């Protein structure tokens, strides 16, 4: 038995906290209830023994990195997060979330992941954002992104679908492993 | 007094035995003293209405005190006999339970403790520990500092406290080689645990002495002790012997006349009534103290719930000796024609009846007899 | 299901009915052996089972009948040292707990016992 | 835990039935129960460590010399019995008992002991003894013939009083042990 600091951020308009909720309650999609308090933490294994776990949820705010680095210390995996389906987005992520915690820990081992895969090539979601300029960015050059960064593992999925959201975890906590 | 118009001066009273206690039997106290006393108290409650015949009586209280102790000490370094010191230490035990005042009470059944613990009668020490133990309570509250022991003192939750005393009399029946009572005992305290305290860990290793004392139980033998019925006569003894009749534990291969060795041995005046049964009305009055010696015959338990099962051996042997508070004692008695060639042809037993006050084993290794009567047995039967 | 097969026997001796000898083992056999044997198994499993209340639950009877019935004071003390490791085990180690879920079959080609039912699984413990 | 046998023969006018049943017995002196068996037992702890025995309580006429001998093996000591005042006892033992005894287990100890030691100093008694020809025949004649034997030891009890009694068993145990 051992627990893990676990620590994800991501902008403040895709609501990680969704993810987080809806996967350790295992509920069915749409099913769960927005609560109203962050900083979560599971207890499911991944093979062999059971693994506890600490999940670390900040808001997406930018001031509070003056709070957020010392919240960084001794997790062995933060993990950095976004959403597939806004560019915006994307540059906030290179902008502020993956160089600020590059650089408060640069040693941790990290996996960037995207969101609204199920959205992503979803044709009313695309059109708008095309009609507003967004380009729905695709696997490729986001594969591009966490090259260049190396981050150990690149995914996306949704949390309505929860599809690979499993997985997700799964290689989330393989990620201590 | 004043004073009690509004509430008592039994506080006063109450310490004052106490104190008084610790003095006297501390070695100070004088007969004269308690003569005195008496006196001064009766002439001023005379002095005084009303409550005179109250405190008066609480004075008499107080003077049947002052006479036993002063009989303790009087006992205790004149004959200089353990035994005689546990004797009249049991009287003092008695005389304040009816007296309720059950602190001092239980100061002096720990002293009794320390007597037992002394001569290795783990039983006695056991049971004399136990009935403290009855006092106290399975509740979490300690109530009342009374009867905090001596050993320390501060809350100490009954509960708690009563945990020991279980701790410590176990300990006893354990190398006190009586097994029985102490499962019994451990039955309470597992249970306890196991619905007030949830403390598992104590629930493990009782069970697990449990577990040793059943195997040892089943496993070995035990020998038994010999009973002696002892009746002393005559008139210079204290009074609580004279003309009285008890019964003992001894050894377990004791055999008659040893015991009847160290009983002459407590004793000066070593004289043997000799008819060996019956007493002797001259010597219910005069004096020059008799004694007689014979052993009895323990009367068999009767195991509960044993009434007709395929019950072994280990059990029936070990109720065969103790819990016993019935004792006979058969009389050969020619009663027909004395036939040469036979002695079947009058044999009539008048085997007497032994009704004790407790049950061995006990607090103490013998006791009196509470009641008597015989039989009559034809050689038919 | 042992345990139900236990429960049909009594704590008496007569062996009533040979139906319960099964062909497994077979012969005298008294009643009384029977629901012992079955009592001491079921213990087996339930422990080994990583399941400890009703294993000292039931340890309690089969005690109580020994030391009334057949005083056997060696397993008596062998039982007893068996309920203090089950003792130690609950309070020491820490079990892990089983998801349940709920399955409510609906639909034709289910079996007849099956269509259009609920279900509720004890799943493992971290499925 | 051990437990011993023994033999005790006599004169058959003397009834040593009566010492060994009053000595088990632990009753009175001269107030004992007389039985319908023989053969008699004490469980008695001598020095130290308790030892069961058993007395081969045997009948005493010649003609019952046929049976007795069977029990002769692992007899582990032996009681041969008399009475004080008694000369046709010491006639009887010396004579048959002590030669036919001798023979039959010459190797174990052997204690001769003797009876009615209060009978022995009975003055209506000796008196009638001479008023018979019999002689009050004491202690020191009777070592004498303990010396013609050269027994391991002898004693004198009498059941109306137990005296040396329990020491005639004491040394009965422990010239055993």
């Amino acid at each position: 038995m051992q627990a893990i600091k676990c620590v994800v951020v991501g902008d403040g308009a895709v609501a990680k906290t969704c993810l987080l909720i809806s996967y350790t309650t295992n509920a069915f999609p749409g099913e769960y209830i927005p609560t109203v308090f962050d900083n979560y933490s599971a207890n499911v294994m991944v093979d062999g023994k059971p693994v506890n776990l600490g999940l670390w949820d900040t808001a997406g705010q930018e001031d509070y990195d003056r709070l957020r680095p010392l919240s960084y210390p001794q997790t062995d995996v933060f993990l950095i997060c976004f959403s597939l389906v806004s560019p915006a987005s994307f540059e906030n992520v290179r902008a502020k979330w993956y160089p600020e915690v590059r650089h408060h820990c640069p040693n941790t081992p990290i996996i960037l992941v995207g969101t609204k895969l199920d959205l992503r090539d979803d044709k009313d979601t695309i059109e708008k954002l095309k009609e507003k300029k967004l380009t729905p960015i695709t696997y490729p050059q986001g594969l591009a992104m966490a090259k260049e960064i190396g981050a150990v593992k690149y995914l996306e999925c949704s949390a309505l679908t929860q599809r690979g959201l499993k997985t997700v975890f799964d290689e989330a906590i393989r990620a201590v492993l | 007094f004043n004073f009690s118009g509004n509430g008592n001066f039994h506080m006063f009273e109450n310490e004052l035995i106490t104190k008084l206690d610790q003095e006297v039997e501390g070695g100070r106290g004088d007969e004269q003293y308690k003569v005195l006393l008496e006196k001064l108290l009766l002439e001023h409650c005379r002095k005084h209405k009303y409550l005179s015949s109250s405190g008066e009586v609480f004075a008499l209280l107080v003077s049947s005190l002052l006479e036993n102790l002063l009989d303790y000490r009087t006992i205790i370094m004149q004959d200089e006999s353990k035994e005689n010191r546990m004797s009249c230490t049991v009287n003092v035990l008695n005389f304040y339970k009816e007296k309720k005042r059950e602190d001092i009470y239980i100061r002096y059944l720990y002293k009794l403790r320390d007597l037992h613990r002394d001569c290795e009668n783990y039983t006695e020490a056991a049971y004399t520990l136990l009935l403290h133990a009855e006092l106290l309570q399975w509740s979490d509250k300690p109530c009342v500092p009374h009867l905090l022991q001596r050993d320390s003192y501060y809350v100490y939750t009954q509960q708690e406290l009563k945990e020991k005393l279980y701790q410590e009399i176990i300990s006893y029946f354990d190398k006190g080689k009586m097994w029985e009572k102490a499962i019994k005992l451990s039955k309470e305290l597992a249970e306890t645990y196991e619905s007030k305290v949830f403390d598992y860990e104590g629930l493990g290793n009782l069970l697990k002495k449990r577990a040793s004392f059943y195997e040892n139980i089943i496993k070995a033998m035990r020998p038994q002790p010999e009973y002696f019925a002892v009746g002393y006569y005559g008139q210079g003894f204290p009074s609580f012997l004279r003309n009285k009749i008890f019964i003992y534990r001894g050894k377990e291969y004791e055999r008659r006349e040893d015991f009847s060795l160290r009983l002459l041995t407590q004793f000066p005046n070593a004289e043997k009534m000799t008819s060996t049964t019956p007493p002797g009305e001259d010597i219910k009055s005069s004096p020059k103290q008799y004694m007689q010696c014979f052993t009895v015959k323990p009367v068999m338990s009767l195991p509960p719930s044993y009434k007709d099962k395929p019950v072994p051996e280990q059990i029936l042997n070990y109720y065969r000796a103790n819990e016993v508070q019935q004792f006979r004692y058969s009389r050969p008695f020619r009663k027909g024609e004395k036939d040469p060639d036979n002695e079947f042809a009058t044999m009539w037993i008048e085997r007497t009846t032994y009704t004790t006050a407790y049950t061995f084993p006990g607090i103490l290794k013998w006791f009196e007899v509470k009641q008597i009567s015989t039989e009559e047995i034809s050689p038919l039967e």
